[PDB]
């Protein structure tokens, strides 16, 4: 109801090729063209030689099963500096005598 | 660094790019078929030669990838497809023509019409015009006016057009090291890379001649039942031992028998079963039918349809303002997108029709999470079988008491049976012989053991042999049948009929058999049954990513067609056919005439 809208939406893209797997909270932005081969690209597209971003067909239209979800993932992590953040307390009434 | 590498590395970044012009390919035509606009008409043209020029210019680089050095199976199939260059192999000068014989066959099948002999003034088109008048129409010249002329101005028009189509389509398969054209469509169910399973191409003629064999015998009985009806009326024209006139078929190719059943039903003391004034009583609208018919798929443990389904669903043609297609059609986009277009009354046909459109739904949703070029039915037999096999089903007495249609009341005995036998066989077995009769003729054809003057000396020739049908009128090389045929000219596959009736047939006594099912096949209902739907949700996503031969024998656990269903489930209107032709001649010959006596 929000992202998806009529005509498609090419803003968000995603990288579907990559020579190995990515290593555990590790965000890589390079654009470089991905070889699969021993074919030379030097950014060039061709043989062996493919754009890795990909678009998202983004459209109201579509089924219920690939709508896009907007996903938001806490990471937490407990290190030597003095904690901070904590749950919410609660306050209950005074009474005095 | 391996073949195999760099083939996978194509075909993941393909499927992408393909899924997502087709999906606005699809969605333009969509758009024009609900909607008659001038943007929509462009809409579709755009969108479709992007989709169109995209599998031309992917093609360059699948031929780059050989498949010798490729051992996967999955990898083999997808750039089987993307190997073909299609229309690229051709000349420049013989590919731009051979989108306009294709377009201008098409368009005088649109435009064609016959004038009415005696009132010269109205000139009424084939579809629907002409189609409506000769399926009641009971006389003999009105039937024979229209269709003897109509052969006249397009048979005869069409000739030179389909004599180019010929030779077009057999420089292709000579560039893809094919024997020839006829063998291009029966390269659908060729199947290679599996020991044991493997299917040859020129299989298949054996396969459907050894089969209309046994087809044989249960044929000659019904044919002589249908003569038997109409011999009163005309005796002269038809003979006992004779063949039945063309145009007394019921409609203008003699494709469907139904327009039959009105004089031949054998009792006509017994009521009927209809659910149309069931469904009146019951004051039901075009939501609920879709509804209804999405709880079948639920108690077979199918999944249900998504809410994007029902809320684009078309129900009905809001007059002449937006004008809408009402021929139903299941219509597949891409990435969850499912939507059907069709017009839809209160009637007892809409109600089978509902299960078969729905059918190809629920049937594409099984094998969706397969890539894009893995999403297809195993053969072209497949798409209309699933869909066919859940409207049997809902057509059966047992099912119609369920949901409350038919009364409990109603008594069900042989006399009732044997009537509602008698109009599935009019439909299905009339069928097989007409189209074993044209699939077979453009194998010969086109393969070139038939001259281009006897044409129409093979064509009625081998009619009496098959289908026992005689012409009133002999015609000459001129006139060309298949030409005004909707399939030969729109360049669709003919086989597909003949198959699905031998592959419904099958599927329908292997889920009863599961699900543990007593008596007649007829009787048998897989409503409720979770077990026979848990055995078919197996193959059915799979499509063609698997053999088709092994994924049959993964069901009905044969690895070929197989002619024992279509007996077994016609067994009881056999027998009753046995007993009535007794008084009458078994079979035709094929040396009587109507204008040779």
């Amino acid at each position: 109801n929000l992202d998806s809208k009529v005509g498609g939406n090419y803003n968000y893209l995603y990288r579907l090729f990559r020579k190995s797997n990515l290593k555990p909270f590790e965000r890589d932005i390079s654009t470089e063209i991905y070889q699969a081969g021993s074919t030379p690209c030097n950014g060039v597209k061709g043989f062996n030689c493919y754009f890795p971003l990909q678009s998202y067909g983004f459209q109201p239209t579509y089924g219920v099963g690939y709508q896009p979800y907007r996903v938001v993932v806490l990471s937490f992590e407990l290190l030597h500096a003095p904690a901070t953040v904590c749950g919410p307390k609660k306050s209950t009434n005074l009474v005095k005598n | 660094s391996t073949i195999e590498e760099q083939a996978k590395t194509f075909l993941d970044k393909f499927n992408h790019e393909a899924e997502d012009l087709f999906y606005q390919s699809s969605l333009a035509s969509w758009n024009y078929n609900t909607n008659i606009t001038e943007e929509n008409v462009q809409n579709m043209n755009n969108a479709g030669d992007k989709w169109s020029a995209f599998l031309k210019e992917q093609s360059t680089l699948a031929q780059m990838y050989p498949l010798q050095e490729i051992q996967n199976l999955t990898v083999k199939l997808q750039l089987q497809a993307l190997q073909q260059n299609g229309s690229s192999v051709l000349s420049e000068d013989k590919s731009k023509r051979l989108n306009t014989i294709l377009n201008t066959m098409s368009t005088i099948y649109s435009t064609g019409k016959v004038c009415n002999p005696d009132n010269p003034q109205e000139c009424l088109l084939l579809e629907p015009g002409l189609n409506e008048i000769m399926a009641n129409s009971l006389d003999y010249n009105e039937r024979l006016w229209a269709w003897e002329s109509w052969r006249s101005e397009v048979g005869k028009q069409l000739r030179p057009l389909y004599e180019e189509y010929v030779v077009l389509k057999n420089e292709m398969a000579r560039a893809n090291h094919y024997e020839d054209y006829g063998d291009y469509w029966r390269g659908d169910y060729e199947v290679n890379g599996v020991d044991g399973y493997d299917y040859s191409r020129g299989q298949l003629i054996e396969d459907v001649e050894h089969t209309f064999e046994e087809i044989k015998p249960l044929y000659e009985h019904l044919h002589a039942y249908v003569r038997a009806k109409l011999m009163n009326a005309y005796p002269s024209y038809i003979s006992p031992i004779g063949c039945l006139p063309a145009h007394l078929l019921g409609d203008m190719w003699g494709r469907f028998w139904t327009n039959l059943y009105s004089l031949t039903v054998p009792f006509g003391q017994k009521p009927n079963i209809d659910v149309t004034d069931a469904m009146v009583d019951q004051a039901w609208d075009a939501q609920r039918i879709f509804k209804e018919a999405e709880k079948f798929f639920v108690s077979v443990g199918l999944p249900n349809m998504t809410q994007g389904f029902w809320e684009n669903s078309m129900l009905t043609d809001p007059g002449n303002v937006q004008k809408a297609v009402c021929h139903p059609t299941a219509w597949d986009l891409g990435k969850g997108d499912f939507r059907i277009l069709m017009c839809t009354k209160v009637t007892m046909d809409d109600f089978l029709t509902a299960h078969h459109e729905m059918g190809h739904i629920q049937y594409d949703m099984a094998y969706a999470a397969q890539p894009f070029l893995l999403r297809n039915g195993a053969n072209e037999g497949f798409h209309e079988a699933v869909g066919e096999i859940m409207s049997l089903s809902a057509a059966t007495p047992k099912h119609l008491k369920s949901i409350g249609l038919l009364s409990p009341d109603f008594q069900e005995d042989n006399e009732t049976e044997i009537n509602f036998l008698l109009k599935q066989a009019l439909t299905i077995v009339g069928t097989l012989p007409f189209t074993y009769m044209l699939e077979k003729w453009r194998w010969m054809v086109f393969k070139g053991e038939i001259p281009k003057d006897q044409w129409m000396k093979k064509w009625w020739e081998m009619k009496r042999e098959i289908v026992g049908v005689v012409e009133p009128v002999p015609h000459d090389e001129t006139y060309c049948d298949p030409a005004s045929l909707f399939h030969v000219s729109n360049d669709y596959s003919f086989i597909r009929y003949y198959t699905r009736t031998l592959y419904q047939f099958q599927f329908q006594e292997a889920l009863c058999q599961a699900a543990k099912h007593e008596g007649p096949l007829h009787k048998c209902d897989i409503s409720n049954s979770t077990e026979a739907g848990q055995k078919l949700f197996n193959m059915l996503r799979l499509g063609k990513s698997e053999p088709w031969t092994l994924a049959l024998e993964n069901v009905v656990g044969a690895k070929n067609m197989n002619v024992r269903p279509l007996l077994n489930y016609f067994e009881p209107l056999f027998t009753w056919l046995k007993d009535q032709n007794k008084n009458s001649f078994v079979g035709w010959s094929t040396d009587w005439s109507p204008y040779a006596d």
